[PDB]
């Protein structure tokens, strides 16, 4: 595991001791080639797992999510190179350091053979995130928003520390082999209760679940864009990844302390949808259909069935490559317009066809629309509760309905009708941009074709 | 007829830039691959399975069929 | 659509026309800046129905607020070369 | 010109260097892990003529 | 009320600064031309011919380590042994009955 | 649309809307043309009955007796022109219209192509800026203190003058560019 650990850290002596005009180029080519480094790891067997050490191993179900967030840095790098033209070399070498030490800490933590090693670096995201918010927001608000993202994490972690305590005072590890090996049921009892509840709650704020994901449209609408792509694609599957390995010890407690969460979950994505239809930002937009699709991972996970596992893995994937490309589309309109408003900027396909095709080919794999990867966690996720309840069909549809409804609504006020007549600063679009977007959307259409690669280890 | 008009349209060329670059890029390496593939499957690989020779153990690439595998 | 590029004399040709249709003004008093209440004594129900009939002819509709104030064929003239960009 | 691009240049050589260190690490590592090597029930072998390890 | 109206000195909002006026075919990525044509090389190289392409045929023609044709082979001739000598497939239990040690009830 | 709106409407221009609108359904009840001729001439003889009436309150009495049985018989689905805002081609083209400021950004090797029609703008771009300069000073003078009373726009008066605010009324793309 450490040929993907030692160039990530390689990353910032050679970022401190590069040439003021060379940063971008040689951490965008170096981040590229660690990337590449990463795609070996996805080899893997449908036995145990790839124990490389007694610190580190690999699975099927943190392979997929190396990969992403490995590959999320260029384009964070491509993003950011923008808006940064007026900054001095030490602050743009800062903003750069911060991004490397995100990517360090995500990877420690996705492989993190021992419970609190992964508390520790989950944790330890969190400061990076925070100073990129903060530092390099543009509103006032950012502050705020800061402060309700790391507060909210904190009140939601901090039980979760005493819990994992007590479970190795009692069983005696944390290493989650052993803790698989050794597993015991939990008898239903309130002390059984409330460490269940201290061992959810943490994942569940993170997600968000509904109730608990007002920080999120703060945090996204507040973030710079490379802040907004990593929070949107790889800080909301920390809490699945979490939900994943932790549901082992949680057995038979978990068949009936789900139900307050599956009908929160439930009735939220619904909730959300709409709010999405009646939104006058693109970026509090997409955060809410992010708080949606987090939603029905959420009920994957809890129905706790190899469908689900599956669904929910593939869902987290394909949400993370379309909330990054939806954020960066929508930056892209923002730098041009400086407003972050849906109805100023109008009809701009007759201005940006190939921007328009963009966002149609994003709307579309927001939309679910098969066979993209996104339909096929969203239906094995579907079928999965349709097995636990034949009634959970109507708020499935619903939802669908009401996404491909906001999705749309989304892709026509923005490029459909007329051009505003005052706003004449339309550019034509860089050769950046348009790289940006390929990067994100190639890789989706790819992995249809195989999908195996991002199923978990359940497949 | 001489009633040849303008019509006033956004500036094509970046677009139609960036989509000839894109396309050069991809093909500048996926020609060779193809090649490369295609060669390969013509003259060399699709093994053919059998029985392991009795006092022989085989190595852990021998037990896959397609030579880029292997 | 296969529409021929019709030219100014072509439109004042069609008013004209269609105003010597309209039998309550007798067709050598008419000129092309012959006024519509004053010159050729009008009512503004027959202005209006004269608007109808210009609107029928070219196929296109004029708003009320700008039809109200269409009182000589040279100006209907002008304003339907306006609408439809009447190069000549 | 030799010498002088490596004054800019040198900073390149460092994300590789970095990555075959970490291979270098990873073998060493797996050098500490080897309390079972040709003692599992399911692939115990017996050693080759010229083999001394099943694997390194 | 002689005050200046003013609350501090402070620099006026700059206005946006246009890439293409200064240097048409700007690629987007930088004001200098030779590190923008440069960055734009290396990142459509990198990503699109390097990784995208290499990545993508690497992952196509990665060896079975999940044994599915070693599960299918194992399949037929399990099938191909049971359906000749009469035996009904597979089997109900998993382990066979005569290594569980149940416990006596005796109620 | 060209003309700038008033503050009210009198009973006049109600009364000759309301003919309007009553004739334009009464032909698209009566589809053939000579019965729409007999019935249009029996509802101008209808129309024109109470022409010579004096008083304000029986006017304003009639006309509104006149829009409840318009109501009640309005066809309702009347003829409507293809461009007109109902009709079914009323904003077909307007996905074809580019603004003027879009050539701004033509690359050069795209400028290179049609050279007069560049030369021709850049002209009149100069033309434009001399006039905006002379036109703010106009209107500024021009127009009443305490703010326009009505958006009425003056023309020009002098010589070289240009009519205010003109630039973005003359450069209309066009009704079908495509
Ligand atoms: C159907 C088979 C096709 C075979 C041909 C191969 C096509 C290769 C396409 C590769 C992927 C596209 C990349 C996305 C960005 C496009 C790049 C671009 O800008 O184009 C500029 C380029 C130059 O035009 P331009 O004038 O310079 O630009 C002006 C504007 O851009 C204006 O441009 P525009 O107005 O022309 O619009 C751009 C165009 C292009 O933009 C797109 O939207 C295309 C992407 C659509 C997918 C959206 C996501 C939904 C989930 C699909 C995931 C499956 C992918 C399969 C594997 C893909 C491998 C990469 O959008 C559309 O035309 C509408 C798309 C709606 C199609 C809905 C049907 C989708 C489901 C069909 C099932 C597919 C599998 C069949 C399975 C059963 C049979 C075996 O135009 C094109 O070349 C168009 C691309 C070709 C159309 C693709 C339509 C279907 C292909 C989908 C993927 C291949 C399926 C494999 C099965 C083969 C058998
Ligand atoms: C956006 C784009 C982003 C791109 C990203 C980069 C790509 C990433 C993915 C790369 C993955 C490559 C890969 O996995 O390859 C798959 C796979 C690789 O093959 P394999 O599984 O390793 O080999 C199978 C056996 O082991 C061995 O089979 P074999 O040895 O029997 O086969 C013989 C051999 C050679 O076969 C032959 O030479 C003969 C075969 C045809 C003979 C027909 C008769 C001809 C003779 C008669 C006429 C002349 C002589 C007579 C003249 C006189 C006539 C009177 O086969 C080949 O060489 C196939 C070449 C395929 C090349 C694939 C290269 C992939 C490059 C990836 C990057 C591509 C970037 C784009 C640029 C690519 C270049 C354009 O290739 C194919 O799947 C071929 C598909 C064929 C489809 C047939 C039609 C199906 C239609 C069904 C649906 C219809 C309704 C709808
Ligand atoms: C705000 C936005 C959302 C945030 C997240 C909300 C999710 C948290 C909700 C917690 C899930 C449920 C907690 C406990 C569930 C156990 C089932 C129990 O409550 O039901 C009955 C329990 O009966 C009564 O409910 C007793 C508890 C009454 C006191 C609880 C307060 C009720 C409302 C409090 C809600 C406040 C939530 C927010 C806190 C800030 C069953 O009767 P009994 O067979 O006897 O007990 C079985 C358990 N045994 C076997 C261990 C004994
Ligand atoms: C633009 C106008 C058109 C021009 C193009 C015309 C040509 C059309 C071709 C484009 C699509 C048509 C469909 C044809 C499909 C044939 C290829 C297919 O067969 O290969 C697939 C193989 O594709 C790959 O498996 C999937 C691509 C890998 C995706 C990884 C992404 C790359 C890394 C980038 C970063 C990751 C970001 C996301 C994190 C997870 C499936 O093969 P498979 O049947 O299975 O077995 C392979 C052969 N074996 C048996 C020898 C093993
Ligand atoms: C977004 C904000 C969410 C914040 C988290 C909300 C839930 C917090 C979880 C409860 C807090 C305590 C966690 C328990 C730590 C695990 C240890 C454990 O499970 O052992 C139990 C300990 O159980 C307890 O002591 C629990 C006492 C609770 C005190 C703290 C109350 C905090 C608030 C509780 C109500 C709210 C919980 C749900 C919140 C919903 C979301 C807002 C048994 O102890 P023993 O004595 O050793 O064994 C018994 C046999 N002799
Ligand atoms: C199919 C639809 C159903 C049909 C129902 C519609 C019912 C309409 C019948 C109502 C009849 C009336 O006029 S209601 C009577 C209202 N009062 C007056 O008409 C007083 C003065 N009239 C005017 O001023 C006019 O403008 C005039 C002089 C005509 C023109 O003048 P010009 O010199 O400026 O052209």
């Amino acid at each position: 595991m450490l040929k993907i650990i030692i160039p990530t850290t390689m990353l910032l002596p050679m970022t401190w001791m590069s040439k003021h005009n060379m940063i971008w180029i040689n951490a965008t080519v170096h981040s590229l080639l660690i990337s590449l480094i990463s795609l070996s790891l996805l080899n893997q067997l449908g036995e145990n797992s790839l124990n490389f050490s007694l610190t580190f191993f690999s699975d099927s179900l943190s392979a997929p999510l190396l990969v992403l967030t490995t590959w999320l840095l260029p384009l964070m790098l491509m993003a950011s190179q923008s808006h940064l033209s007026k900054e001095t070399t030490t602050r743009k070498k800062l903003y750069i350091t911060m991004l490397i030490l995100l990517q360090l800490f995500l990877i420690m933590t996705f492989t993190a053979t021992e419970l609190i090693l992964f508390y520790i670096l989950f944790e330890a995201t969190l400061v990076p995130t925070l100073i990129i918010i903060t530092r390099w927001g543009n509103q006032t608000e950012r502050l705020n928003a800061g402060l309700y993202f790391l507060f909210y994490t904190l009140a939601g972690s901090l039980p979760l520390l005493v819990a994992l305590v007590y479970i190795q005072n009692t069983t005696g590890s944390l290493n989650f082999l052993i803790i698989h090996y050794w597993s015991h049921p939990l008898s239903n009892s309130w002390s059984n209760i409330f460490m269940w509840l201290a061992c959810i709650m943490a994942f569940m704020v993170k997600m968000p679940l509904y109730g608990l994901h007002l920080w999120l449209p703060k945090a996204h609408v507040e973030a710079p864009i490379a802040g907004s792509m990593v929070l949107a694609a790889v800080l909301l599957k920390l809490g699945g990844y979490g939900m994943m390995r932790i549901t082992t010890i949680l057995n038979p407690l978990t068949n009936y302390m789900a139900y307050p969460f599956l009908m929160l979950s439930m009735w939220g994505m619904i909730m959300t949808s709409s709010i999405c239809l009646r939104q006058t930002d693109l970026k509090s937009l997409i955060a809410y259909s992010s708080v949606s699709h987090m939603a029905l991972v959420i009920v994957a996970i809890m129905i706790q069935t190899p469908w689900s596992f599956m669904g929910a893995t593939a869902l987290m994937i394909a949400h993370g490559l379309t909330s990054s490309m939806l954020f960066c589309l929508a930056n892209t309109n923002y730098e041009r317009v400086h407003s972050r408003t849906m109805i100023l900027a109008r009809g701009l396909q007759t201005l940006l066809p190939l921007m328009a095709t963009w966002w149609l080919v994003a709307s579309l794999t927001n939309l679910a629309l098969p066979p993209s990867i996104n339909l096929i966690g969203e239906l094995f996720i579907i079928t999965a509760s349709f097995s636990w309840s034949n009634i959970t069909i109507i708020l499935m549809g619903m939802n669908m309905m009401i996404t491909a409804l906001y999705s749309l609504y989304m892709l026509i006020t923005t490029q459909r009708g007329k051009y505003t007549h005052h706003i004449n600063n339309i550019k034509p679009s860089f050769t950046r941009e348009n790289a940006l977007m390929a990067l994100h959307i190639l890789p989706l259409l790819l992995l249809t074709l195989n999908p195996k690669m991002i199923l978990g280890p359940l497949y | 007829h001489g009633k040849r008009l303008f019509i006033i349209k956004p500036s094509g060329f970046y677009d139609r830039r960036f989509l000839k670059l894109m396309r050069f890029y991809i093909l500048l390496t996926g020609i060779p691959v193809a090649i490369g593939i295609t060669l390969v499957n013509v003259f060399i690989g699709e093994a053919e399975l059998a029985d392991i020779p009795e006092g022989y153990v085989p190595e852990h690439w021998e037990y896959f069929k397609h030579p880029i595998s292997r | 659509s296969d529409a021929p590029p019709l030219t100014l004399e072509a439109i004042k040709d069609r008013v004209l026309y269609v105003l010597k249709l309209y039998d309550k003004i007798d067709p050598e008093k008419l000129s092309v800046n012959s006024h519509f209440m004053k010159d050729l004594g009008l009512d503004s129900l027959d202005q209006v129905e004269i608007i109808m009939a210009m609107e029928d002819e070219f196929g296109f509709e004029i708003p009320d607020i700008d039809a109200e104030k269409l009182m000589c064929p040279q100006e209907i003239v002008d304003y339907i070369a306006d609408k439809k960009d009447v190069y000549e | 010109n030799v010498l002088q691009i490596v004054r800019d240049h040198w900073v390149h050589i460092l994300v590789p260097v970095g990555f075959v260190f970490g291979c270098y690490l990873d073998r060493r590592s797996d050098e500490k892990l080897t309390a079972f090597r040709n003692k599992s029930l399911l692939f115990k072998r017996e050693l080759r003529p010229n083999e001394e390890v099943t694997w390194k | 009320p002689p005050e200046p109206t003013i609350r501090l000195q402070e620099d006026p909002d700059p206005e946006d600064e246009n890439l293409y006026e200064k240097n048409p075919d700007s690629h987007g990525y930088d004001k200098d031309p030779i590190v923008d044509l440069w960055n734009m090389r290396v990142v459509f190289f990198f990503g699109f011919s390097i990784v995208l392409v290499l990545g993508s045929t690497f992952v196509a023609y990665l060896p079975d380590y999940r044994m599915q044709e070693w599960a299918r082979r194992e399949a037929e001739r399990l099938v191909k042994y049971r359906e000749a000598n009469g035996l009904p497939l597979m089997e109900s239990n998993c382990f066979d009955p005569n290594k569980i040690q149940l416990p006596e009830d005796e109620d | 649309a060209f003309s700038a709106p008033a503050a009210y409407l009198t009973h006049q221009q109600k009364v000759l809307r309301l003919y309007k609108r009553a004739l334009r359904h009464l032909e698209s009840w009566c589809v053939h043309r000579d019965k729409y001729r007999y019935f249009a001439c029996l509802m101008r003889a209808r129309f024109d009955e109470h022409k010579n009436e004096k008083d304000m309150v029986k006017a304003t009495q009639l006309l509104r007796q006149a829009e409840e049985e318009f109501w009640y018989g309005q066809h309702p689905q009347p003829y409507i022109f293809p461009e007109s805002p109902g009709g079914t081609s009323y904003e077909r083209y307007e996905c074809y219209k580019v603004p003027e400021w879009c050539l701004d950004d033509w690359h050069p090797s795209e400028k290179a192509m049609y050279p007069d029609y560049f030369a021709k703008r850049e002209q009149w771009k100069r033309l434009r800026r001399e006039s905006w300069e002379r036109e703010v000073k106009q209107l500024q003078e021009e127009t009443p203190p305490g703010g326009p009373r009505t958006e009425a726009l003056p023309p020009a008066r002098k010589e070289g003058d240009l009519p205010p605010l003109w630039w973005h009324i003359v450069t209309r793309p066009r009704e079908r560019p495509m």
